[PDB]
Parts: C-alpha cells; sequence; structure tokens
C-alpha cells in the first residue's frame, strides 16, 4: 500500500522480517517491521544484532503502530521506549482488551484523538454492511450426555464438533455458494479445523503451514473460480485484506473475547462490492445451545452491539432438510464420530554398514 | 565494408563479427491452480 | 514482393552479362529465376557437365555474386550425404560489385593521371626501366647520352607519350557504358535491403524438376551451439443476423439474466421472517378469411498416413 499510494522510491524502503534484515543506508527511509523484531532483547543474532544498532543510534522522526491494540503488552511495550521518535502514532479498528490495560494507551503513545462511527460510514457507502446472525444449534442427546460429565478441559472440544453445528455449517457453505459468495471459515480450535477441512474436502490454513502455501491457498481463493470457500483459524484474525470475502462463519472461537469477534467481523467488511444496490454481507456464529458458548458467544459480541451492529436468532433454516446429503445423518455415524473424539484423550567401518 | 566507408561509399553489409547470437492440506491434490499472478 | 529487388534482380543481371562470358549468364539467370538451387538440379536444367560447371560456379563464388551451403540430409532410403545449394545474397553481391566499379574506375583515372608523367627509359639489352631523375645520374662522362648500369650501353626512350589521349578515351568509354550500373545502385542506395538467408530463400522457392533428390528444407539441429563462418546473418469475425424470432429469443435471455443477476444479492428466507416458532434444524377464422379473399376477388374482377497434427 506504501508504494502504491505514496511516491517513495524502493530505494528509501527497508523491510526488517525473518526473511530479509537489509537496512537501508540512504540519508532518510522507512522500516516497516514487527513488534516482535523490536521486542527482543534476550536472543538476537549478529545479523539483527546490526539493525539494532542503526535502529537505535539514529533519532527517528515517526512510529507508525498499527493494530496498536497490543502494544501495552508486558514487552510490546518496551519498543515503544526502546525506539526514540518524536511523534507516535496509533492504528486500531478495536480499542478495547479483555484486561484493564487498554487506559494505559493514554500515556505509551497519547490521548484518542479521532473516532469514527461504524454506522455514519456504513451508510456513506464507505464500508460494506453485515447482517450479523446467531445460530443456535441444539447437540443432540448422545452427545449431550457426556457433556455433562466430561470436564471443561475436554468440554471445549466435546461441544466444537457437535454433529448439529456440521449440519449448519454444510448447510451455510452450500447455499452461499450457490448464491456465489466468497466464504471464510474461521475456528480457534486446530483440531476442530482440521476436521472440518478433512470431511469437506476444503483447504484449511493454520499456524503449521509455512507463509508460501498460505499465500498459494490465498491466491486460488481470490483469483480462482474454482475455490470459493476457505477454513482460516486465528492467524488471519487480523490486518489482513481480503476485498472478495463477503460471508463469514465461525464454528468455534476464542472464549469471552470481544477483539476477535469485531476484528474478524471486519474481514468482509472489505467487501469491493459494497456499493451495488441491495448487497448485505452475512456474519454467522454457530453456537451450541445450552452450552458455556452462549455465556461467551453473548460476552464477545458485546462490543458490536455498542458500535451499532445487531445480532439475529436464527432458531431453524429453512430448506435444510431437503438438502441431498448431511454430515453424520445415521446414528451408526454419529456414534462413530463421538468415540473417536471420545478417545482423544570411521572409513573402513563405513562399507559394512 | 570498412575499405568502402573510408572511399565515402555507403557499404551493403556488415562485419559478421558484429552478429551477436540471441505445507499442509494435501487432500487437494491437483485443485489448486496456481493463480501466482493476477 | 518490394520493388527494390527487381531493381537489384536488373543490376545482377546486366553486370553478369556484360563482365562475365556466356554461360555465367546461364548458371546465374537460373538461380536467378529460381531461389536455393541444388548442384544437381542446376546441372539438368542446363545440361552442362560437372566439369564445365565448376568453373562458373568457382569463379562466381570468387566474385561473391553466388553464396554456397551445405547441411547433412538424411534421405529415409539411402545414406546420408552432404548436398550443397547456390543462392544469391544481395548485400555480398552488390557490397561486391560496389567495390570492383569503383576499383576499375580507380585503375583507368590512376592509369590516365600515369600516361600523363614524362616517359622515361630503358635498356634494351637488360630491360631495366629507368625514371628520370635514376637515368640522369648514370650518364656518360660526355653527358651525351645516357649509360645503363648493368650493361654499359646507351638507352632507348619509352614509349606511351601518344597515349595521354588514348587512355582518354578508353575512360570516357566505360563511364558511357557503365552508366546503368551506377544508376541502379543511387537507387539501391536510397532503400534498405534484408540480408538473405538459406532459409530465408527457400520462401521464395520454384522447384527445378518433378522428383529432385536433394530435399529443398532446412531442418537446423536441435539446440546446437556451432557456429560456421559467414553462415549467420542480421483472429476470425462471425456475424450473426438476428431476426425479429430473434430479437424477442434474445429478449427473453436478457430478461432471463437479468432475473438471475438479483439472486445472488437477494436476502434469504432466514433472513426475512423472523424464525422462532418453527421448528429445529438437523436430521372459423381460416374459412371467413377464405370468403373474404373470394369475395375481395370478386370484388376485384368485378372492379376490373497417422501422423501428430492439432485442428486449426
Ligand atoms: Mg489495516
Ligand atoms: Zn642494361
Amino acid at each position: 500500500q506504501f508504494l502504491q499510494w505514496c511516491t517513495l522510491q524502493p530505494e528509501n524502503c527497508a523491510v526488517f522480517t525473518s526473511d530479509n534484515k537489509e537496512m537501508f543506508q540512504t540519508e532518510s527511509g522507512l522500516v516497516v517491521s514487527t513488534y516482535s523484531m523490536v521486542a527482543n532483547t534476550r536472543n538476537r543474532s549478529h545479523d539483527s544484532q546490526k539493525v539494532m544498532d542503526f535502529l537505535t543510534g539514529r533519532e527517528w522522526g515517526f512510529i507508525i503502530l498499527d493494530e496498536v491494540h497490543v502494544v501495552p503488552a508486558a514487552m510490546f511495550r518496551r519498543v515503544v521506549s526502546t525506539i526514540a521518535a518524536h511523534a507516535k502514532l496509533g492504528l486500531t479498528a478495536t480499542l478495547v482488551r479483555e484486561d484493564d490495560k487498554i487506559g494505559d494507551l493514554n500515556f505509551l503513545i497519547g490521548p484518542k484523538l479521532y473516532e469514527a462511527n461504524w454506522m455514519e460510514l456504513s451508510q456513506k457507502g464507505h464500508i460494506a454492511n453485515v447482517q450479523c446472525a446467531e445460530v443456535w444449534c441444539p447437540m443432540t442427546a448422545e452427545f449431550y450426555q457426556e457433556y455433562l460429565r466430561e470436564t471443561a478441559r475436554k468440554r471445549m472440544l466435546l461441544y466444537i464438533m457437535n454433529p448439529t453445528k456440521f449440519q449448519a455449517c454444510q448447510f451455510l457453505i452450500q447455499y452461499h455458494e450457490r448464491r456465489g459468495d466468497k466464504i471464510i471459515v474461521f475456528s480457534d480450535n486446530v483440531y476442530a479445523l482440521q476436521e472440518y477441512a478433512l470431511k469437506m474436502g476444503k483447504p484449511f490454513i493454520y499456524g503449521s503451514t509455512p507463509q508460501q502455501e498460505r499465500m498459494n491457498i490465498l491466491q486460488n481463493f481470490q483469483y480462482n473460480d474454482q475455490i470459493n470457500t476457505i477454513f482460516l483459524s486465528k492467524v488471519g484474525d487480523t490486518s489482513i485484506d481480503l476485498p472478495e470475502a463477503t460471508c463469514l462463519i465461525q464454528i468455534s472461537s476464542h472464549y469471552g473475547s470481544r477483539r476477535q469477534e469485531a476484528q474478524r467481523l471486519g474481514r468482509i467488511l472489505r467487501a469491493k462490492r459494497r456499493n451495488d444496490e441491495g448487497f448485505n454481507a452475512f456474519f454467522y456464529s454457530l453456537v451450541s445451545k445450552d452450552t458455556q458458548e452462549m455465556y461467551y458467544s453473548t460476552k464477545r459480541q458485546a462490543f458490536l452491539v455498542d458500535q451499532g451492529y445487531a445480532f439475529k436468532v436464527i432458531t431453524h433454516l429453512h430448506g435444510m432438510e431437503n438438502i441431498p446429503n448431511l454430515a453424520y445423518a445415521s446414528p451408526r455415524e454419529r456414534r462413530e464420530l463421538l468415540q473417536e473424539v471420545l478417545l482423544k484423550n570411521h572409513p573402513l567401518i563405513r562399507k559394512m554398514y | 565494408p570498412r575499405k568502402l566507408q573510408d572511399l565515402g561509399l555507403k557499404p551493403a553489409s556488415v562485419d559478421p563479427a558484429t552478429i551477436k547470437r540471441q505445507i499442509t492440506n494435501t487432500h487437494m491434490t491437483g485443485i489448486l491452480k496456481d493463480y501466482s499472478h493476477r | 514482393d518490394r520493388p527494390i529487388d527487381d531493381i537489384v534482380k536488373n543490376l545482377l543481371k546486366f553486370v553478369v552479362r556484360g563482365f562475365y562470358g556466356g554461360s555465367f549468364v546461364l548458371v546465374l539467370d537460373a538461380i536467378l529465376f529460381h531461389s536455393v538451387l541444388a548442384e544437381d538440379d542446376l546441372k539438368q536444367l542446363l545440361s552442362i557437365n560437372k566439369t564445365e560447371l565448376g568453373p562458373l560456379i568457382a569463379r562466381l563464388r570468387s566474385d561473391r555474386l553466388i553464396s554456397i551451403h551445405k547441411q547433412r540430409e538424411y534421405p529415409p532410403n539411402s545414406k546420408s550425404v552432404e548436398r550443397v545449394y547456390y543462392y544469391v545474397k544481395y548485400p555480398h553481391a552488390i557490397d561486391a560489385i560496389k567495390w570492383k566499379v569503383h576499383q576499375v574506375v580507380q585503375r583507368l583515372k590512376d592509369d590516365l593521371d600515369k600516361n600523363s608523367e614524362p616517359n622515361g627509359y630503358m635498356c634494351p639489352i637488360c630491360l631495366t626501366k629507368y625514371t628520370q631523375l635514376e637515368a640522369v645520374q648514370l650518364l656518360n662522362f660526355d653527358r651525351t647520352e645516357f649509360l645503363c648500369s648493368l650493361c654499359d650501353e646507351p638507352l632507348v626512350e619509352d614509349d606511351s607519350g601518344k597515349k595521354n589521349k588514348e587512355k582518354q578515351d578508353k575512360l570516357n568509354r566505360l563511364m558511357d557504358q557503365i552508366q546503368p550500373i551506377i544508376d541502379s545502385l543511387k537507387k539501391i542506395d536510397d532503400s534498405r535491403i534484408e540480408e538473405n538467408t538459406f532459409e530465408i530463400a527457400l520462401a521464395r522457392l520454384i522447384p527445378p524438376q518433378n522428383q529432385s533428390h536433394a530435399a529443398y528444407t532446412y531442418n537446423p539441429k536441435k539446440g546446437s551451439t556451432m557456429f560456421r563462418p559467414g553462415d549467420s546473418a542480421p483472429a476470425t469475425l462471425h456475424i450473426n443476423i438476428t431476426t425479429a424470432s430473434d430479437e424477442v429469443a434474445q429478449r427473453e435471455l436478457q430478461e432471463r439474466q437479468a432475473e438471475e443477476k438479483r439472486k445472488q444479492n437477494a436476502v434469504p428466507e432466514w433472513h426475512k421472517q423472523s424464525t422462532i416458532g418453527k421448528t429445529a434444524l438437523g436430521r372459423e377464422e381460416r374459412e371467413n378469411e377464405k370468403t373474404l379473399n373470394d369475395y375481395y376477388a370478386a370484388l376485384a374482377k368485378k372492379q376490373a498416413l497417422e501422423d501428430e497434427f492439432e485442428d486449426v
């Protein structure tokens, strides 16, 4: 974005990441790095140590903190003091966090300058409109029987792969795929993410994947008509641009965190076709009934309601029974899933050999 | 060709020496098409 | 093609017909009428033996009016043999012709200038030529006659004193005779000619014979880095007429597209109606016309081989 919008030459721009660490030798320039590289204090190698001396020795003028809602952390805040700058700018869509350290931003980087209302921009055609919905999926009796006995730690895994949610996710994905919508599926639980993708035969992305592979999957999901849905994880929860994304599904996510709900919603607020008449982005949150997820779900979406977005309860999806095939329809398949999830927890010598 | 240029006559030829010769999710084995550039 | 090609051909035709004998015209004309020509085909076109063809090709090659190209051929039915083809490289021939014309004119001018100088001297015995400066220092004591060094004999004045006009006549005739060459060259310089090659010449080929053994094809060896001296040189339109029936058909197709277009943005049914009270999810005129026509007719009467291939 920097190269295309402004007129800075590539000569004065240096990127300090794990791949390349060269620093611009010109009089002045830009460094687009990450908090991890600048916040590290203990183990810095020779390649990175020279960069650190270059950063510290010179007196910089400006610092930009994208997603500044994580700057007041224990050691991410060290970059503000270590790096010398006469002006500091914070840029975060969401300015809230679980702990009471949000107010600390006042003296780390300064006060709040301007806040833009979400609704006002939405009606002006600058951001897309979202029809937030919360689908209630009652767990089957067989699974719920083990729900009561199972401990909380394994309880999460128990109701994250309930058969009812599979039917809702599959039916919703197919319905939106027919409509011609680019669907993004978010799932904090890696094991659940893999289970969804392996059965559904759709690509999935999670922390272990390399940059090259995820980029290839991302490019295919955008420019190829064959693939219209992807299965993302917490990796892409922030500062990712997906203009083609219009539909979002959240089978299960990060407990009581609120910023995660809002930041993930921001992915489909990027819709390129946000000005065509009658366009409404779709944001779903499948929640199991009679489970602690309802307590978490009602708590995590407490920031969107403040902004203005309203959540609609969908007790039943019309036409869902007439779908040809559904996951774990027969009792035999359901019991097979139940057991599997329950079971989860000298050069001379060389010639001889 | 060089000799003709010395005499002022345009040579319709050139010296031949001047001519220069001139990873996860592997359950989608082949669905993923390489849309690397646009 | 191009007008310049004819001009170059005319220049070659005049040069060969004037500055060469008879058989030279036949060989060059045959290689000008056709493109690259196999040696075997050239022999039978003119019906001249190989021994007689040698002197003609050799001299023409020496003057660079004809270029040679040798390539290995692999007949499907016989052992491989090297074939020789002859063609014309216009930049080479024009370059050679330009130099030779200048040299001949320059030689006569230099010879004409030489004849204007004093005659000189020579010794009848040893046939040694002496210049005026050289003869002055060899004269005798009496200073009456020039004396030779080797022979010690009186010298004799040289000839060429009366040729002052003859050489001028020679130069006059050549310039008038050689007029068309300069005129052709002047037009050639104005335009730009593209250097010819064995492959390029084949584009204009007129086969000499019906079943010539030589294969008039250039199949360069695949990815060969070897370089030889002097062997390198510098959507369909269809139209459909739409009638009244087709016009409405297109409208119906357009209407169908418009109906489907709105669907991608249409809100689902779940979104429309609040679903809290529903269940859970999971688990005859023709005769009248004829009589009218008959009646109106009465009114008018009353009033009145298996290989890889691709589909192109
Ligand atoms: Mg951003
Ligand atoms: Zn003598």
